[PDB]
């Protein structure tokens, strides 16, 4: 689809389609720009995350609403149809998403920020997939996001200080998946309070504007211990 | 419970 | 693209897309219903309307950001290519839209209900093109929404009551089209005035539910009026 | 100056 545009004006579009709030435009722009091969800057894999990450939770709250509807229905075949529909539309993205992790942005990312980041993503979306999926292949996908999420946490403890964001959100949403897809809510809490904990100890290290990074990070791990506490 | 939003650069 | 399902079914479609916001979606089923060739009920009428208004309101929001952008930059070619990319996509839905109007919606309308609501969607669409449209061609597109209005103004005033909704709406889009498309800023004032005024005169005719409706839309008149004055 | 939302049913 983008294989005739620049490099340099994919991401420069991407850049306008955020602020167009045209996320479907932005991950399309994105997806040319990691299909150059060239590896991606900080700044793209931002891009790249926040693209995606708008087009899945647009749906992902599409399917929930649509499943609600349809658990209710059950207490014609029109709502589990559209359910379907948008559940099939959301795979396909999680499906490109892990796609470009595969090839090749994981394998070719060495130092530890490229690689947790992608880890991360990883796990996110086979989160997202594990979200839809019912019976025994959701055990499979649960494992895929499981491991995922385990390899970048293992890297991140060895080469990230506690309050680097990335180790924080990859926590975060970790705690997330045990919470909410693994059925393991203590395993959620512990991981989230030894999180905080052990950047609380490390803001000290930090200058105004890290600070002010790691913290607004760690309240969301504050928000999530207080409502499962 | 959240995740983190991630949704703007 | 909808020509296998159900009539029904696309309605029930369009509804359970609203509740998930999935607005291209819900055109899209809308659009399927009008092309099985029946006309469209009061609340079938509706949900087209909804469906594109969202569609076209999500497209001229992003022209709007991108035409800003493009005109600071010049007080590469991406900012425009793109903009004009955006602007290809609004125009195709508003065409889109047109067409279902002239292929069959406005010639099977016969009771004023009807017929005023196509009118005014016609006149509607055709202004968000002028909003795009630069030169002489320009001068043309503004020329059809002027007359959609009309026909649909002429039609109001001597079949519905200065309360009706449609009626009221009618004339608050006259009146912006007046003001930000036509360069009459007197005209806008004058017909979002004297519309305001001949309905509050009605107020005393209706039933509570239907004072709330009008109430409602003549309070988007006075807004535009303390603006505008 | 705005128009009808018309963007709820
Ligand atoms: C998973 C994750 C992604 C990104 C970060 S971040 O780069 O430190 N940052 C992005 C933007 N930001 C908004 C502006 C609040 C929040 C996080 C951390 C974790
Ligand atoms: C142009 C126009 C369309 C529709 C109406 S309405 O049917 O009276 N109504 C629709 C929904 N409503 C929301 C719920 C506020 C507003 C107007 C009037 C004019």
């Amino acid at each position: 689809a983008m294989g005739s545009m620049e490099r340099a004006s994919l991401i420069q579009k991407a850049k306008l389609a955020e602020q167009a709030e045209r996320y479907e435009d932005m991950a399309a722009f994105m997806k040319g720009a990691v299909e150059k091969g060239e590896e991606l800057s900080c700044e793209e894999r931002n891009l790249l995350s926040v693209a995606y990450k708008n087009v899945v939770g647009g749906q992902r709250a599409a399917w929930r609403v649509l499943s609600s509807i349809e658990q209710k229905s059950n207490e014609g075949p029109e709502v589990r149809e559209y359910r379907e529909k948008v559940e099939t539309e959301l795979q396909g993205v999680c499906d490109t998403v892990l796609g470009l992790l595969d090839s090749h942005l994981i394998k070719e990312a060495g130092d530890a920020e490229s690689r947790v980041f992608y880890l991360k993503m990883k796990g996110d979306y086979y989160r997202y997939l594990a979200e839809v999926a019912t019976g025994d292949d959701k055990k499979r996908i649960i494992d895929s996001a499981r491991s995922a999420y385990q390899e970048a946490m293992d890297i991140s403890k060895k080469e990230m200080p506690p309050t680097n964001p990335i180790r924080l959100g990859l926590a975060l949403n970790f705690s997330v998946f045990h919470y909410e897809i693994a059925n393991s809510p203590e395993e959620a809490i512990s991981l989230a309070k030894t999180t905080f904990d052990e950047a609380m100890a490390d803001l000290h290290t930090l200058s105004e504007d890290s600070y002010k990074d790691s913290t607004l990070i760690m309240q969301l791990l504050r928000d999530n211990l207080t409502l499962w506490t | 419970a959240g995740s983190i939003p991630g949704r703007r650069s």
